């Protein structure tokens, strides 16, 4: 029978179980419940990682040191193993024999206590072919009688949905709700456990490192409770140091190592940015300007907002940024966002809001459609953010989306979190939200039927106000109005489109060199203010790609290149010369 | 599933 | 895959909850990373602490099959833990770990493989290298917040074009011998 039950008090003598710190009120109630003449069976109900298994085992630990009342002294605690109890019980009566034999020794001792971890498993432990004979029905008369004392442990999900379904078994137990300790209490717990973790990794943890692990975990590590969250960062930090090369090995765990661990656990950038990343931010704006010509104000808003986040000046309850890039066509509202992801090397979450025109399809970002029993549930936007917390979230053509989509982004832009239907929470604190719309292009473009031309370019904002609710616009960090491309800007665009063409030709081995005068001709021919810079692509396609297409497939341009493009002033037309 | 079988020893 | 592995060695060198989970998409090398860790040990391309370690690949299908009894599953599964508990260096590679959360053997009960390994994983007795997809990680896994706590997710991202050509060059001898062909360097790119 000893194979099924492990004496926890023995482990305490050799140090098998870690010490329990605090929990004076939680533990005290357990003693009161155990002392009870009747129904002396406490139940430790709490979320995962809140010390449910450290209290029952910690009680045994306290007994060895004599830090418990005289009544609790001289009382051993046994931990039951359901797996061993149900091992090789094929024949009828085997399980009952093992279970009843255990209960008999407990009643005889009169000072023994049983600890059943994950007690939700005894409901149907011994049921066979629909049989109702289970550990719960067997133990029941011994709990109601009060002969034996049993300590339980189960999560709220399991307790409410499985353990509390049997209204008889639950009556016998006494739920002791355990609440996660405060930040102040958690650091004390780490100090108590720090000697064991320090010995295992042969490292020393600075007092500042302990406080940082707790404070940083809450700030960044979500979906896990504080005692586990902090111990996870501490244990992982020690391993990182122990296994790195002996040369440059550092026994002490400075506060900087803690920050690096939290970053990898949460997949976010680390605090106290390094010199290498500092160079990226210094030249982040100047790199985008090379790719995107004009509209520097937009780049200044994105880069400055990112710097604040990486400098510790963030909102702490909102995303890195929320910018509504409202502007005319072909002004670089989407190019800057696609290049930003490349510049920062972070995943680009691109959502085309043209699809989400009606409410039935808007429930795909936070949940699954009704009746979708398929296991592939979850929102498209919540799952994506969870996979990549550091990323760029682009919602193109946000105006086309049903107005109800603006209500979803309110919490994202104010609280920084969006919850899935299942209850999972996504953190937007590191995502650069960017929206692109053409709400006011027509209004400003609109001509005025009057003797005096109207002072346009003001009504554009008034149209944006009508499309977007005031609450949505208040949360926004800045509404960037993209201006129209000028003649000088278009010249740079032609260069940008020629470089891309050169790259395509480089794959085939062809080399292209456009005369500077010829580039000016292309720019003037295609320059359109209303159509932005997209027409420049078309003139590049008609003037250059169309003639070369026939030559590449057949002719001198099969390989070798040696192209020489120039224009004729007399004819105002291009001259293409290929010599392999 | 989980079915209990009763063995029979030889006489 | 030294950046991903290094993280896994850190998790495996922990006091408690030393069970690295290789979460990722489908086809991004989740299984190879775990099986690769064994290949690297044989050649001595791993730290000293990781040396003298064996990786066991669990087969839930074979284990569950043939039970036909109340305690057959528990008997064989518990015996496996004794082997892993006695051998401190033994590591268990449970591929498609999402399956253990669902009742493996139990029917109308909660005595599953997941609820049996939780006590051992919490105390650091045995290490477990799990592998699961992102869709399975969200909807099958993470529904039992207790088990998710024991496992430290290690996101595995798709490799770049340049990184993959190195991979093909590494695996080119295996396919060359099987097909008796020679893949040109330009062809793989
Ligand atoms: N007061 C505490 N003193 C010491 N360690 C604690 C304390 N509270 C929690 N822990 C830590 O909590 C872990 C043990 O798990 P618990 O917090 O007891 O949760 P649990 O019983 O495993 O929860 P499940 O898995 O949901 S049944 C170890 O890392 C303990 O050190
Ligand atoms: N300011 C700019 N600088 C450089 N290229 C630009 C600029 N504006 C537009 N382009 C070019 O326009 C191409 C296609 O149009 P986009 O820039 O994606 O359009 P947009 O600014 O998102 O506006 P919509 O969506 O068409 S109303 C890009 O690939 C760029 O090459
Ligand atoms: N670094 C790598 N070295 C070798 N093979 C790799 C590597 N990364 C990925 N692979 C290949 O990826 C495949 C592994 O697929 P896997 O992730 O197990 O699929 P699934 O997610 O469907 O279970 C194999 O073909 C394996 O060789
Ligand atoms: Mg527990
Ligand atoms: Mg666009
Ligand atoms: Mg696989």
């Amino acid at each position: 029978t000893e194979n099924f039950t492990t004496n926890l008090n023995q482990l305490a003598r050799v140090g098998g179980i870690d010490p329990l710190i605090g929990r004076e009120k939680e533990l005290e109630r357990a003693i009161q419940v155990l002392c009870r003449r009747r129904k002396n069976n406490p139940l430790l109900v709490g979320e995962s990682g809140v010390g449910k298994t450290a209290i029952a085992e910690g009680l045994a630990w306290r007994i060895v040191q004599g830090d418990v009342p005289e009544v609790m002294a001289d009382c051993t605690i046994y931990s039951l193993d359901i797996g061993s109890l149900l091992a090789g019980t094929k024949y009828r009566g085997d399980f009952e024999k093992r279970f009843k034999a255990l209960l008999k020794q407990l009643e005889q001792d009169t000072n023994s206590i049983l600890f059943i971890d994950e007690i939700h498993t005894i409901i149907g432990a011994g049921a066979a072919s629909g049989g109702q004979v289970d550990a719960a029905n067997l133990i029941k008369p011994l709990l109601s009688s009060g002969k034996i004392r049993v300590i339980g442990s189960t999560t709220y999900q399991e307790f409410s949905n499985i353990f509390e379904k049997d209204r008889a078994l639950a009556r016998r137990f006494q739920k002791i709700d355990i609440t996660e300790p405060s930040i102040e209490e958690t650091v004390q717990i780490i100090n108590g456990l720090k000697p064991k973790y320090e010995a295992h990794h042969d490292v020393r943890y600075t007092a500042k490192a302990v406080r940082a692990a707790v404070e940083l975990a809450v700030k960044y590590i979500n979906d896990r409770h504080l005692p586990d969250k902090a111990i996870d960062v501490i244990d992982e930090a020690g391993a990182r140091a122990r296994l790195m090369p002996v040369s440059k090995r550092k026994k002490t765990v400075n506060v900087a190592d803690i920050e690096s661990v939290v970053a990898r656990i949460a997949r976010i950038p680390e605090k106290s940015v390094s010199q290498s990343d500092r160079d990226t931010l210094k030249n982040l704006g100047d790199r985008l300007k090379m790719l995107v010509f004009g509209q520097d104000k937009a780049i200044e808003a994105l880069t400055e907002a990112i710097k604040m986040a990486r400098a510790g000046l963030g909102h702490e309850h909102k995303p890195v940024g929320s910018f509504l890039f409202a502007g005319p066509t072909g002004v670089g509202k989407t190019e800057v966002t696609v290049q930003l992801s490349k510049a920062l090397g972070i995943e680009l979450l691109r959502f085309d809001m043209s699809e989400y025109m009606e409410r039935h399809t808007v429930s795909r970002l936070i949940g699954a459609p009704p009746g979708y029993v398929g296991f592939d549930q979850g929102g498209l936007l919540t799952d994506a953010v969870i996979k990549h917390p550091h990323a760029v979230l682009l919602l193109d053509e946000i105006e086309k989306a049903h107005p109800d989509v603006f209500n979803i982004l309110l919490q994202v832009m104010d609280n920084g979190t969006l919850t899935d239907n299942n209850g999972r929470k996504a953190d937007f604190r590191n995502v650069v939200l960017v929206m692109t719309t053409n709400a006011g292009v027509r209004e400003t473009e609109r001509k005025s039927i009057g003797l005096i031309h109207q002072d346009n370019s003001t009504d554009a904002m008034e149209e944006i106000k009508k499309i977007f609710t005031p609450e949505f616009r208040n949360r926004l960090d800045n509404i960037i109005w993209f201006d129209h491309l000028s003649t000088d800007v278009i010249h740079q665009v032609v260069d940008k489109f020629i470089v891309e063409l050169q790259v395509q030709l480089d794959q085939k081995g062809v080399s292209l060199e456009v005369s500077q005068e010829a580039r000016n001709w292309l720019a003037e021919k295609g320059y359109d203010r209303a159509m932005g810079a997209r027409p420049m692509a078309r003139v590049i396609q008609d003037n250059l790609k169309k003639p070369l297409a026939n030559e590449l497939l057949f002719g001198s341009l099969v390989d070798g290149g040696q192209v020489t493009v120039a224009l004729d002033k007399e004819k105002n037309e291009l001259t293409y010369g290929f010599q392999s | 599933e989980k079915v209990r079988d009763a063995l029979k020893p030889p006489s």
